[PDB]
């Protein structure tokens, strides 16, 4: 008669590290490391993504034609921009302090795209039916959905002086054009005055533009230039306009409500009926693990990143089946 | 093992134990048979559960982290921002696959211990009424029924009732 | 979360 | 006859947390993370804090007639400032490179209010009495203690030309104001010069300012605006006002010197008769333990400030008493 | 415990024992009572105190750290400060706990060890001149009086001076 | 140690034994002698190696790292790049000096668990053929030449072939 | 007849700390921590230093006559600048956004110095013979190599527009001038005009520049300044100048490659003939270590710094040779 | 720091 | 690495 003592051992395969022996196969164990995804874009804890499809953010805030415009109101979880972007800034110029509008669209959950400053009539006495090869559509020269290019009517380009008031009761974004034609000719064949100043101000915004004439080597067969500029009106501020030429007036603005866990990913993948926690540039993950090594960009409640191919946890014994 | 019990004088695992961690093996008269410890292995899971709960609880939800953009003549704070998601993700590495390795350690060699402790036990209680045969097992110097496996599993042996016996047959 | 290993643990 | 081997029990219940199981009661341990603060603001090794009372940074720098004035030379261990700092700005404008000035401040340690340029007479045939009601003092209009707007005399504003030159052995931080006017009309019946400009020159700076003429929207009753600039004038160097208009001349620089661990907090808290070697803005904390929960913003000799609720050690055994 | 000797066959504590860690209690004709081992606590004393101080020295003084401020187009450099600050922050959380329970684990086992280790030597001292009783204790085959205790405690225990009266009585 | 075994109840190491770190030293008719165990030997020189090996590849490469200027009016990200680098510093001095300890202590202990493991072996295949007289040394109770204390060494020990001997010689 | 268990012990004098106790002398044992270095200046994986010897990165760009003319194209693994510099900015002025361009320069690894706009004759009715003492050269008045000063030439300015078309393949660094007189007079005795301007442009890039005339004080014997400017023209791309006064045009420019794992150092030691991976400005590391105690600066495949004296790893036993 | 839990310790 | 520290490990 006789009784033994002894422990557990299974059939399993798994293989764990240690720090005095490598590949221990163990009878339990956890993997701590998530590393699967559905390759997909999906809604955000219920809230789909804004995806801007052709454009980038320039070319969506200018309103680049070639974009299928959106639905005046969105609500959007993060921004998806396409790796190929093709369309975004279509008349050459620099878009200034762009990258710190990009920060401030980052917290932003949705947009509401008004007329501030309608067509027909907030600039009379000048022509806004300025178009350019440039910012083409349907072969067709156009402009900006959002801006309005002020030229010269009947020889003259009178002082305009107009403004806003912010009733939305939410930030305002307005963005504006400064053009920059390549000699005093057009100049003068543009806006009549050789020495134009656009003034932009409200409470706290205080911003003066000068025409800089200057021939520059052709980009999209133009040798003038447009440098856009934006701010961020607060809700009862007003902003005012006031200019003798050159100003590429706006016609649209944006309100904003700020919002958290937001943010911009450039993705390639498509938008499926799904839903996720957790979202990356690759597609979402669905998991409850400590780590992920799938990808570092992660927007919502996910694991974090590391650059580890295996995290394998023992919970069981060392597995003897001999 | 560090204990010298699992993979030590204990050589292999049963796999014919199929309801425990650690456990017996009962050889008499009415049969064989394995039947684990319950006690051990409760301790054994609860200890565990709360080493990986207790893992993935100090590893705080990594929420919403996305890059930035920078112009041509922000090329410093550019680097910047890189030496310092990769300063992060460097350490971050760092501590996941050592922390992993350190407690899969300190795991195997609780097992380790815990078999031990288990035999010591045993051993404890039987004393001198059955000899050690090598290989974490005991022949008895008496006749032990069902009924005696399962004093000595449970932790309630009687020493003197089988002390004559033994010493006779241990002559 | 639980460790299942065995049917008659207390988790 | 029998002998025993045990340990110590005694009647403990320090509970410490292991990686195996929690909430353990042991016999002796010793605790690393300090929760307890006297809730005053206290000297820093022997050094009062400057506290700039209901003024903030740029209120006391430019001289806001509303805070109680300071003696002409103070030296601290850390700047406090209070929440509702309601006296800051009074004249509407922008504070350039603000951030960086406060920054500058941090590694500050002591100042000496000096009168740069006395009011009478440094800039002759130009009036030195002008005040607003933005800044105003017991009910009646009044302007900057460190500044001077200087404005037209009999129907003219002569071109000014004066400097000043550093032999006070320390750095010199001056500050000045460029006036921007909301009409022309104005700047013609405060400085007679459509045309005017501003032109602040050292070894090491160089700047020119002009007059931004343009309708603003009302703040705090004005619809002009004065942006506010500031040097660091390195000693033995040569500081030069050159102006024909607009011009809201320095009156009062100030010499300073550099000290280390020093720094800015915003405090609720008061100052009483206490010393530490630790500040906090919710209090003084005294103790020699590693780590801290009170407050992530620390100034002197501090624990590491973490999130955790709980830091025991155990070094006692198991206590059971049973 | 990992050794099997805390809240193992040595169920509880000692609340008599109010000098040291670690020790004795005996029980002869000339009475009972406590005494500490003093080595093994000074030993462990030293152990652990090199340890806290080990872990507080580790650990550098925090220095003036404020926070800075950032204008309203400067929202990237400001978001940039607050993700180092937070990575900082959760790094060292992270760590201090981390630690903290490694450390608490290794004590206790630590205590265990040392426990486990006075068994054993007591036990090697003593040899069969004396049966273990079980709890941590043994019972002499001949009398004991304090010097002989005192013997055992402080590690000089003469075996053939009682060999042979306890071989009689062992019998 | 922590399982009592270097520097506990065997006080002291061999210089004579050059040929290893665990192992014997026998002593009979034939002469006297050290010979180190190979196989205990191998398997902490493999362990601890893979350990030594792991330390180093956690740590990788650091690359190209180089400081950056900022003008008088970027004293905020200045000391913003400072409060980066000596964070890291700190953090990674940290890291370094504590892994170090542990694994130090760690190591000791497994030195310390390994000579207990190979004395609980031999003395578990000798079992009462000989006695133990203290300090890891056993004294049989028969004659064993060269060939048996191969037998012991390698771990072939024939028990019965020697049993009868040891018993008379017992008495 | 006895047989012992018992461990090595051998002669070693290493000592290593552990947790529970400090300094406990064992018989193997491992340094990880390196702290020896040969203290010179060598070769990063084959590939020489760029030595800028008098001259820092400023003084060797803009072509300062006092250090000695480097090859016409040189490649390098690093770039060094010695501790006192005496050579950099030889003209008072300010050289802007001089901290990026040397951030551009630490991920270059080759530079090939061309003459992009000819002394004779891309200026005609031109002088430029404009010298300086401020920049000296043996004793004699001397100018920037690289730069040109175009003065007034029989009494008049001809207003110039020249341009380069960049054919290099690379980009391509261009650097110039602008110059401030202290007066109007001097201004009109060089460029005769009071009213002059300065346009740079190429596709991304736009920039004007205006004379601003003001008294400064001394520096280098100059009341006058000299701002510096740059650009990296792409390639394919287009720089055009035009001017009309105040111009130190760019005569030879910089045609870069872009190379990894480069960087600058300031380091005293000296060049020597040898080779390695890892490189910092107390000396070169050969190492294979994972730590070092060294610098904090390195270059090339490098052991990571820490602030640790001793990292010593116990390998063998506690030695007891008792 | 000290651990004065004895009042025999040597600390 | 290797620990060469005897002559007859397997390193
Ligand atoms: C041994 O483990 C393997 C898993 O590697 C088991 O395979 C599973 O068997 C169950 C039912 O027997 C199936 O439902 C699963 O599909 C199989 N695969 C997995 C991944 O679970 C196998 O059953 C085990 N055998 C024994 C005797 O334990
Ligand atoms: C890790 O362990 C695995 C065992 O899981 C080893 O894989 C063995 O590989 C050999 C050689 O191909 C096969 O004969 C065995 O059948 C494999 N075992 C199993 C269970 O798959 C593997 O070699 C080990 N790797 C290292 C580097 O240690
Ligand atoms: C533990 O084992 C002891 C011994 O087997 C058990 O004692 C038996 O219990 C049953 C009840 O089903 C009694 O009818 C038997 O007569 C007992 N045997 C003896 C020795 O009398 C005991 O019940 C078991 N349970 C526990 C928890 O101790
Ligand atoms: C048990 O521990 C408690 C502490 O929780 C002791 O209470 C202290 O008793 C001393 C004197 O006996 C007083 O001076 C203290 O004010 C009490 N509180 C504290 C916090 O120390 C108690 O004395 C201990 N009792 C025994 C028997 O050990
Ligand atoms: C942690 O341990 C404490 C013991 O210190 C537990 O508190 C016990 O709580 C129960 C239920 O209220 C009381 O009956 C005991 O008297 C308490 N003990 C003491 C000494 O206060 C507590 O429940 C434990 N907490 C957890 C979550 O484990
Ligand atoms: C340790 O214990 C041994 C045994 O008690 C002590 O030996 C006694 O020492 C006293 C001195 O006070 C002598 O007079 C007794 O006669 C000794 N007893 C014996 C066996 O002769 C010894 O002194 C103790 N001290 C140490 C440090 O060993
Ligand atoms: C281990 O030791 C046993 C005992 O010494 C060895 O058995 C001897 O082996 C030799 C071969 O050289 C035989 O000729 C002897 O007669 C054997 N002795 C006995 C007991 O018969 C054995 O060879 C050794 N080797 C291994 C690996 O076990
Ligand atoms: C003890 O260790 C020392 C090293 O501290 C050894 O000294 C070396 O001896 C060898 C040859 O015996 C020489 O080649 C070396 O130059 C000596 N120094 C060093 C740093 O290795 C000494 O040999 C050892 N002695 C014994 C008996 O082990
Ligand atoms: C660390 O251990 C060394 C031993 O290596 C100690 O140095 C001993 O110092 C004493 C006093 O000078 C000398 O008598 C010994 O000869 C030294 N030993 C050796 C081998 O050099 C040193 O004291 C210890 N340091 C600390 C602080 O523990
Ligand atoms: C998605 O984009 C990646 C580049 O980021 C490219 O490698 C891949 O081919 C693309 N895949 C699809 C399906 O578009
Ligand atoms: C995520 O995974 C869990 C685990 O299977 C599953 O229960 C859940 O349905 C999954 N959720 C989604 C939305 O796919
Ligand atoms: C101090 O300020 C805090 C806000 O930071 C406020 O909650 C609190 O009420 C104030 N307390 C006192 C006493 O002023
Ligand atoms: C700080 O605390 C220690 C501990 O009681 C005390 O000795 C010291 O007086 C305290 N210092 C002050 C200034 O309160
Ligand atoms: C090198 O420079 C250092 C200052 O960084 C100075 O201490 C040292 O004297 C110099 N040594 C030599 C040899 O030039
Ligand atoms: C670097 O050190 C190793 C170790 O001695 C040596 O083999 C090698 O030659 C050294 N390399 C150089 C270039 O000095």
């Amino acid at each position: 008669d006789t009784i033994c003592i002894g422990y557990h051992a299974n059939n399993s395969t798994d293989t764990v590290d240690t720090v005095l022996e490598k590949n221990v196969t163990v009878t339990h164990s956890v993997n701590l490391l998530e590393d699967s995804h559905n390759g997909k874009l999906c809604r955000l804890k219920g809230i789909a993504p804004l995806q801007l499809g052709k454009c980038n953010i320039a070319g969506w805030l200018l309103g680049n034609p070639e974009c299928d415009p959106l639905l005046p109101v969105r609500s959007w979880s993060y921004i998806v921009e396409t790796p190929n972007s093709e369309n975004g800034i279509c008349y050459p110029g620099d878009f200034i302090d762009y990258e710190e509008l990009r920060e401030q669209l980052s917290s932003v959950s949705s947009f509401e795209r008004f007329e501030i400053f309608p067509k027909e009539s907030s600039w009379p006495n000048h022509n806004t039916n300025g178009v350019t090869a440039a910012c083409s559509h349907e072969g067709k020269s156009s402009f900006y959905r959002n801006l309005l290019w002020l030229t010269e009517k009947e020889g003259s380009y009178p002082k305009l002086k107009n403004s806003y008031v912010n009733k939305k009761g939410k930030e305002v974004l307005v963005l504006w054009g400064i053009h920059h034609p390549p000699n005093s000719k057009e100049q003068q064949n543009l806006y009549q005055n050789e020495n134009a100043y656009v003034s932009v101000v409200t409470s706290n915004y205080n911003r003066r533009f000068t025409p800089e004439i200057a021939e520059r080597p052709k980009v999209r067969d133009q040798a003038g230039r447009m440098n856009y500029y934006w701010t961020l009106l607060k809700p009862g501020d007003t902003i005012i306009f006031e200019a003798n030429g050159n100003l590429i007036a706006p016609m649209y603005a944006f309100a904003l409500s700020r919002g958290f866990g937001s943010g911009i990913i450039t993705s390639n993948a498509s938008m499926h009926e799904c839903n996720t926690k957790c979202q990356t540039p690759l597609g979402a993950i669905n998991s409850s693990l400590p780590y992920q090594n799938i990808h570092p960009v992660t927007i919502g409640e996910c694991p974090k990143y590391v650059r580890s191919a295996k995290l394998r946890m023992v919970t069981g014994l060392r597995n003897i089946p001999s | 093992g560090l204990f010298g019990a699992i993979a030590g004088f204990i050589e292999g695992g049963w796999t014919g134990m199929i309801d425990g961690w650690y456990g017996y093996h009962h050889q008499n008269e009415q049969g064989s048979g394995y039947a684990a410890d319950q006690k051990s292995t409760q301790n054994a899971i609860n200890g565990i559960t709360n080493k990986v709960n207790t893992v993935i609880e100090k590893m705080n939800i990594q929420f919403t982290a996305v890059g930035k953009e920078f112009n041509k003549l922000e090329k410093r704070m550019e680097n910047l921002n890189k030496k310092v998601d990769d300063g992060f993700l460097d350490i971050w590495t760092y501590n996941a696959e050592l922390l992993v390795l350190l407690e899969n350690e300190r795991t195997l060699d609780f097992h380790d211990s815990n078999v031990k402790n288990l035999y010591e036990k045993v051993k404890s209680q039987l004393k001198n009424n059955a000899k050690e045969i090598g290989n974490g097992c005991f022949e008895f110097y008496h006749k032990c029924d069902n009924e005696c496996m399962e004093s000595v599993r449970n932790g309630t042996y009687d020493y003197p009732k089988y002390s004559e016996e033994s010493k006779l047959n241990r002559e | 979360x639980a460790l299942e290993y065995f049917e008659w643990l207390s988790x």
